């Protein structure tokens, strides 16, 4: 903004909101991912417990 | 349809224009970033 225009800073802006709207997709489907190993080994500690 | 209507010199007819800077678009007249219209512009030496 402090060196462009609105109807400029708008493209702009929005690039940079869906580039790090992807790194939070990322993110989460990676910890889904993951979460789902971790709870199948506390399955596998509960039943061996 | 709300139709606006002046006169400006020829160098500023490219100011008439959304998100633009200049003596014309800052102060006279400014169109928003937000514009669905369609600007006209002739000359008209020969009347004015």
């Amino acid at each position: 903004l402090s060196r462009l225009d609105p109807p400029e800073a708008e493209v702009q802006i929005d690039r940079l909101i869906t580039g790090r709207l992807q790194s939070l997709q990322t993110y989460v489907t990676q910890q889904l991912i993951r979460a789902a190993e971790i709870r199948a080994s506390a399955n596998l500690a509960a039943t061996k417990m | 349809v709300y139709a606006d209507s002046f006169v400006i010199r020829g160098n500023e007819v490219s100011q008439i224009a959304p998100g633009q800077t200049g003596n014309i678009a800052d102060y006279n007249y400014k169109l928003p970033d937000d514009f669905t219209g369609c600007v006209i512009a002739w000359n008209s030496n020969k009347l004015d």
